[PDB]
């Protein structure tokens, strides 16, 4: 709700995300019938006011129920990811490790960043990686720029549906 | 410098964004059970991370206008560099220095810019 | 019309019930015999543990959750569901994870319950772990003067998202 | 300021923009197919055949007060006005209307002015 | 058996061993030239073992001998600098050998012996990871070892000795190495995520080839080439599936949505397609088409280094290697087996015990459709209880809470007791005291135990709740005060009997005329009789009434049965008040009615606060600056129009609080005073008890009026009223909250008229 991105706000019906009948179908809301293969992505229609999703169950709109937002190895405020960047083969591990496991969006991005320019933008892979910390950021459009410079670089099936 | 201080402030304002947006679901939640005590803690948390993101938007604002007059600089000179020279020579030069700078080859640019 | 078409799966399916029918037969009676054994045994701890939230002796409770956050709002819509017969003494009593969650007031007395009117019946649940920790709160309505439950229901409590 | 239309050797209508001192060019996919740099803030651009040769050379007004006219590549001339340009339109052979930020409302030729009329 | 892998000769190979890639190897190591292979096996345990499998058998191991460093990739190839025939080479961490598999007969299908001779070794100064072997250059009858380092090193051996060594440029975790001979290069994918080719030459003399970023790093690389058509290079990432030219691009590649161990590309079938086979984690052979799945099969364990061979006149059978020591050839299952119901006639359905079990179950059910004590113990003196409870049998899970009201405040809550011993007692003692100015509505509480009885059907026990509840004194809210002739109102309670010096009535606060404070200011004053019967209870709140009445009427019944006199009313024939009692039921609604008002403009401020916040996060994702216009000082208008109205509705709250215990405290002495001004039992008085006091709190979904409200109409509904014309249009329940209190106040006068004139409850 919060979080309007969509260009048009009533297009034409059949070219927006937002067969057998309720009687035969069991249903999940007004219309969306039942699906078979629950993916962690499926939204199955979408509320109308924070009002209406908070009093309804907690698991009525995702495959998991709502949340508001979407000793340790390395502590991640003591290292200079301007020197880790220099050197690739420590750099992607350790990208890999700070974004998949500590979940740590910005100095995720500060890493990808220095290893991007020590690269020279010409590796595919630190781009989409960027793309990826952009998206889970909010920055939709600064992420597919990212994603579309990386399909320009090599055509891969991961870019393809981070694109999609 | 000016275009990655632009990308970690946007990436921090992003952060502070979705921070904010979770604040406005949660105090629509502590005021729909009529639980003041956390929706006046929601409301001073929203107060204090608009305070900090208009800090920071001043502080981007005033890097991006930095910015758009380096960049204003940039294409100026390359126009300068160009409109020496008559004829067929001017987009010649002109499209070497946006060759010569977006392969970020100062040296070619400023060689193509005094001879070339 | 639509009237449906069937392939070589029905054909070949409709070729072995009628070779096969006796032993088809036979063996859904005794799966049948089975099913109604099994569900009359767990009717039967149902009512030993008075896990049923619909159970003369007329109510019906469901306890709905609502609410992210430390603090969640639990109503419990209870029910008299008869003919014209008020229900003078009864009273709720909560069992939780006194490390889990705070519960204000885990016992109290209901209204007199008239016949057909949904009372909601809400209290404060609140999180105490600072760790997300999800726990089963159980809810109880029973009479004054019996120790047995009337009935019972369950509530998974969602996970905190705390601070 | 942004055009749309087809330049001088180019197949395919390209979406000319202008911004700080230098124009770009794009495609149906956004591919940049023609750049140059101008003067000044570009206020406003139009698509008129100069020249007489069949293929369109684009109008820049420069906030230097200078009305010049780019081929693909090359610049052809430069008309010096007397203030900011705010709006061109050709509809005529090579004859463009022009417009200032003093008032001025007026009509060029290849290099003069047919009139101009100056108001509030 | 569709889609399984149904099983050839198999075998367990070892006591919790542990194996890796390269171990299986499946040749001729024997050199007899008929074509079936051999498998063989070495752990980093230490065996090898060599196999002659024949369709468990004892015969079928050929040898399983120890050699004590651990022992990396077993190969098979022309290691012999002499001769053309396949020779077994051994890696160990630091070692290599390569030995010879010679086996000599005996005239009986076990007297043939097996001699493994070391026909050459090689100390490692590195620590050695992997390798790979091949005719390096353009060398024919000739199978060069190229052995890598654990650091990068890769060391080269020309069959015979050590040729040389060259460090791989920037690697630090060695990956899969392979030799591509159509192109006479060493490949292999460093630890960024580079798959790079080198040009043996180039290695020779000291360098890249060729390179490409695939997206992770290599599990396998596998270089095959039995088509000269069209070469091709694969490459099993962990989460993808590559399949290279020779110039260094994808030819193609599969994004798997499974976690990959092992694959092979054996032998192909159509024109330039090349037939592969890759395996699960979760235990799955998937057999592709160079991107499309033909065939899939259920393995037994997870697949380490499977390998495609003939093995006993049987071409193309599967033989696959747990690493943990399990060992299995085998071949697909193509028998799609009807889904049917197996027929048993000898397996029967037993009724008699299945009946006997079901009529012991339909009997509690159609049954059914037709352990400890508590007791609390008040001190005589902020008073101090203590509560005892103590059980028959032996239980779990004990709760224990007490609930007061909510002026009085007590120092301990809950206390919780884990399983008992039978005939144990336990004892827990609490403080409670009064906090607060107003007095609570009545000073009885409650002590309520939850436990639960483990039993045979569930362990986890019945969950049971038994309660008691203990009675305060007046010695913990009151105090003995000055007396004042007049109050705003008072009420008379005239028994048959003497008036009675109220010294003998309430002893603790020391003439016949008493006085009594609460803690709170408010007083309130008790008038014995001197002519009449009757005692006056004045003031000037409504609510103090109720307590002193209550306590008065409890001395009275107290003091006459210790003198064993049997007959004592206290009647109070008169009025009852229901108009004192109705201006409290306004101040409630009154406060009501203010916290819906208050609710419903926080309700806005709310609304305006977020769409200016969304107004002001649109101006922050934008790049270009732009001015405020002022809108962060719209946002701290309503920011604190949003405070103040919280803080105004949390006082409307705690003023609420307030009037509904009142409130309480009124509606007690009404049902007091209606249950003497007309002889009512106990079971009518339980009926107003229960119509009057519903709740304890009121909530913004079911508040005070509304349930007694519904409670009063169904009670004149059902009970006190015979024309039905008013029972459809007046007497209706609903449980919303009402524009206007005039329904409750008209439905308690008529409660009061209807009684008097001759009414009884009922409930049926």
């Amino acid at each position: 709700i919060l979080d309007e991105n969509a260009i048009a706000q009533v297009p034409r019906p059949g070219t927006s995300l937002k067969g057998p009948s309720p009687a035969v179908r069991p249903v999940t809301q007004a219309g969306r019938p039942i699906t078979g293969f629950l993916r962690p992505s499926t939204q199955s229609g979408r509320p109308g006011t924070i009002e209406q999703a908070i009093k309804t169950p907690r698991t009525a709109y995702t495959a998991r129920p709502i949340a508001s937002s979407s000793g340790p190895f390395i502590n991640l405020s003591r290292l200079n990811l301007a020197k880790y960047a220099q050197k690739p083969k420590l750099a992607k591990a350790l990208f890999e490790y700070i974004f998949h496991h500590e979940n740590d969006v910005k100095t995720a991005l500060d890493l990808a960043a220095l290893s991007t320019e020590h690269s020279q933008y010409k590796d595919w892979w630190w781009k989409v990686q960027i793309g990826k910390c952009y998206y889970r950021l909010g920055l939709y459009r600064e992420a597919e720029k990212q994603f579309k410079s990386a399909l320009k670089q090599q055509e891969m099936v991961d870019t393809f549906l981070y694109l999609a | 410098e000016y275009h990655s201080v632009h990308q970690k402030l946007s990436a921090d304002m992003a952060d502070n964004s979705n921070l904010i947006r979770s604040l406005l679901v949660q105090a629509e939640d502590a005021r729909l059970m009529r639980d003041m005590k956390t929706m006046k803690n929601r409301y001073k948390e929203l107060y204090d991370l608009n305070k900090d993101l208009l800090n920071g938007y001043k502080i981007r604002c005033n890097n991006h206008t930095e910015l758009l007059g380096s960049l204003k600089a940039v294409n100026q000179a390359i126009q300068r560099a160009g409109h020496l020279r008559v004829g067929k020579p001017k987009n010649q030069v002109i499209t070497a220095c946006r060759d010569a700078i977006r392969s970020n080859n100062i040296n070619m640019l400023f060689r193509i810019m005094r001879v070339g | 019309l639509n009237v449906p078409r069937k392939t070589r799966l029905y054909v070949d399916q409709t070729l072995r019930e009628r070779e096969a029918g006796t032993a088809m037969h036979r063996t859904f009676q005794a799966d049948l015999y089975l099913l109604r054994l099994r569900a009359a045994r767990a009717y039967v701890q149902a009512l030993e543990s008075s896990l049923s939230p619909v159970s003369r002796e007329p109510l019906k409770l469901h306890a709905v959750v609502q609410g992210l956050g430390p603090t969640f709002k639990l109503t419990l819509h209870l029910q008299n569901t008869s003919t014209a017969r008020p229900i003078l003494g009864l009273v709720v009593c909560f069992l939780y994870n006194e490390v889990l969650y705070a519960l204000p007031r885990a016992f109290f007395k209901v209204p007199l319950l008239v016949p057909g009117l949904n009372y909601p019946l809400e209290t404060f649940v609140k999180s105490l772990s600072d760790k997300g920790i999800s726990d089963i709160i159980k809810v109880l309505v029973l009479r004054e003067g019996q120790s047995t439950p009337l009935l019972s229901a369950h509530i998974n409590m969602p996970m905190s998202e705390g601070l | 300021a942004i055009v749309l239309g087809t330049l001088g050797d180019i197949t395919s209508p390209l979406a000319i923009i202008g911004g700080n001192c230098a124009l770009q060019g794009f495609n149906h996919e956004g591919n940049d197919l023609f750049w140059t740099v101008t003067g000044d803030n570009v206020h406003s651009l139009a698509l008129c055949d100069f020249d007489g040769d069949g293929k369109k050379e684009l109008l820049v007004g420069s906030e230097d007060f200078d009305i010049r006219v780019f081929k693909e590549d090359e610049i052809v001339a430069e008309m010096s006005e007397t203030e900011i340009i705010t709006s061109l339109c050709p509809m005529y052979g090579s004859r463009f209307g022009y417009a200032l930020s003093n008032g001025t409302v007026g009509v060029y030729d290849k290099t003069a002015r047919y009139w101009r009329i100056k108001s509030k | 058996s569709l889609f399984k892998a149904r099983d050839w000769w198999s075998t367990v190979l070892g006591d919790k061993e542990e194996f890796d890639q390269g171990c299986l190897c499946l040749a001729d190591v024997d050199n007899t030239g008929n074509g079936q292979d051999k498998i063989i096996v070495g752990s980093f345990m230490g065996y090898l073992r060599i196999f002659n499998p024949h369709p468990a058998q004892a015969e079928d191991l050929l040898l399983e001998v120890h050699l004590r460093d651990p022992i990396l990739q077993v190969e098979v190839g022309k290691f012999v600098s002499g001769t053309e025939m396949l020779h077994l080479a051994v890696l160990h961490s630091r070692k290599l050998c390569v030995y010879s598999v010679s086996g000599t007969l005996g005239n009986v299908e076990h007297g043939n012996q097996y001699q493994i001779k070391l026909m050459y070794e090689h100390n490692l100064q590195r620590t050695a990871c992997n390798m790979t072997y091949g005719s390096f250059g353009g060398v024919k009858g000739r199978d060069l070892i190229c052995i890598q380092s654990v650091d990068g090193m890769l060391m080269v051996f020309e069959q015979e000795s050590y040729a040389f060594g060259r460090f791989l440029p920037g690697s630090l975790l060695p990956g899969p190495l392979a030799y591509s001979s159509r192109t006479d290069s060493f490949i292999t994918v460093s630890s960024c995520h580079q798959v790079e080719s080198y040009k043996y030459q180039v290695l020779a003399f000291a360098v890249v080839d060729w390179t490409l970023n695939i997206g992770e790093q290599a599990i396998d690389i596998c270089i095959v080439s039995f088509i000269q058509s069209a070469s091709s290079v694969f490459v099993l990432g962990e989460r993808n599936f590559f399949c290279l030219k020779d110039n260094g691009q994808i030819q193609f590649m599969k994004k798997l949505d499974y976690s990959p161990s092992c694959f092979l590309p054996y032998c192909s079938v159509s024109e330039g397609t090349i037939n592969t086979l890759i395996g699960n984690h979760n235990n799955m052979l998937h057999i592709y088409q160079d991107v499309t799945l033909k065939w899939a099969t259920q393995l037994p364990h997870v697949p380490v280094a499977v390998r495609v061979g003939c093995l006993h006149d049987l071409k193309g059978v599967i033989v696959t290697l747990s690493d943990d020591g399990h060992l299995q050839c085998s071949y697909l299952g193509t028998d799609p087996s009807l889904f049917q119901a197996p027929k048993v006639e000898s397996r029967e359905l037993n009724y008699d015990e299945l009946d006997m079990e079901l009529k012991e179950l339909q009997k509690v059910i159609k049954n059914v459709n037709k352990d400890l004590k508590v007791s609390a113990m008040v001190s005589p003196n902020s008073v101090t209880v203590k509560v005892t409870l103590k059980n028959r049998v032996a239980l779990q899970k004990i709760k224990l809470s007490i609930y007061v009201q909510p002026p009085l405040v007590l120092t301990g809550d809950q206390f919780t007791f884990e399983f008992m011993a039978p005939e144990m007692t336990r004892t827990v003692g609490f403080s409670v005291y009064l906090k607060g100015s107003y007095s609570p509505p009545e000073l009885e509480g409650n002590a309520v135990v939850s436990y639960s009885r483990p039993t045979e059907r569930n362990p986890d026990g019945i969950p049971r709740v038994s309660q008691c509840k203990f009675r305060l004194p007046l010695k913990l809210v009151c105090l003995p005060g000055q007396p004042s002739k007049t109050a705003s109102h008072k009420l008379t309670i005239d028994t048959n009997k003497s008036p009675v010096s109220l010294l003998s009535l309430f002893p603790g606060f020391a003439v016949n005329v008493m006085g009594f404070r609460f803690l709170g200011g408010s007083q309130v004053t008790l008038l014995a009789s001197k002519t009449s019967q009757r005692y006056r209870i004045q003031s000037e709140q409504f609510e103090d009434l109720w307590l002193i009445t209550n306590e008065l009427i409890i001395r009275l019944q107290e003091y006459f049965e210790k003198q064993g006199i049997k007959d004592f009313t206290c009647s109070f024939s008169g009025s009852v008040p229901l108009e004192e009692y109705f201006e409290l039921i306004d101040h409630h609604f009154e406060l009501r009615i203010n916290g819906e008002k208050l609710e419903e403009l926080l309700s806005e401020r709310a609304v305006q606060f977020r769409a200016i916040q969304r107004r002001l996060l649109t101006r922050f994702k934008d790049k270009t600056p732009a001015p405020l216009q002022h809108l962060d000082t719209l946002l701290d208008g309503t920011y604190k129009q949003v405070i103040a109205l919280a803080d105004a509705v949390e006082e409307n709250q705690d003023n609420l609080f307030q009037s509904f215990t009142r409130l309480k405290s009124a509606t007690h002495l009404v049902i007091l005073l209606i249950g003497l001004w007309q002889k009512l039992s106990a079971d009518q008085i339980a009926i107003l008890e229960a119509a009057f006091l519903p709740l304890q709190q009121d909530t913004q979904e079911l508040g005070w009026e509304e349930t007694v409200d519904a409670a009063l109409s169904h009670l004149l509904k059902t009970c006190l009223s015979k024309s039905s014309k008013e029972q459809a249009l007046n007497l209706n329940s609903q449980l919303g909250i009402p524009k206007d209190t005039s329904q409750l106040k008209k439905h308690i006068t008529l409660f009061c008229d209807r009684l008097a004139k001759g009414g009884r409850l009922c409930l049926s």
